[PDB]
């Protein structure tokens, strides 16, 4: 694939919080802080 | 779908589940109204 435009988005969580960064979710760090779209499209990767 | 009203989909269910439930009742009700206008067409040719 070839992309138009790519950006990473980097941040540290707590390692329950790392559901909240999946589109269309609840939970303050998706409600007040990192929302994403409900039409995403990208990756999400995280680690300890 | 789990209900036959929108409003119940839509109070019970977050977007993407909703989005699922919703679609059932739109391919039901377009089945629903492509039958009745199959019908009426055929008819109407009776009537012609």
């Amino acid at each position: 694939l070839c992309f138009t435009n790519v950006y990473a988005d980097s941040f540290v969580i707590r390692g329950d919080e790392v559901r909240q960064i999946a589109p269309g979710q609840t939970g303050k760090i998706a409600d007040y802080n990192y929302k994403l779209p409900d039409d995403f499209t990208g990756c999400v990767i995280a680690w300890n | 779908a789990i209900s036959s009203v929108l409003n119940d989909i839509l109070s019970r269910l977050d977007k993407v589940e909703a989005e699922v439930q919703i679609d059932r009742l739109i391919t039901g009700r377009l089945q629903s109204l492509q039958t009745y206008v199959t019908q009426q067409l055929i008819r109407a040719a009776e009537i012609r």
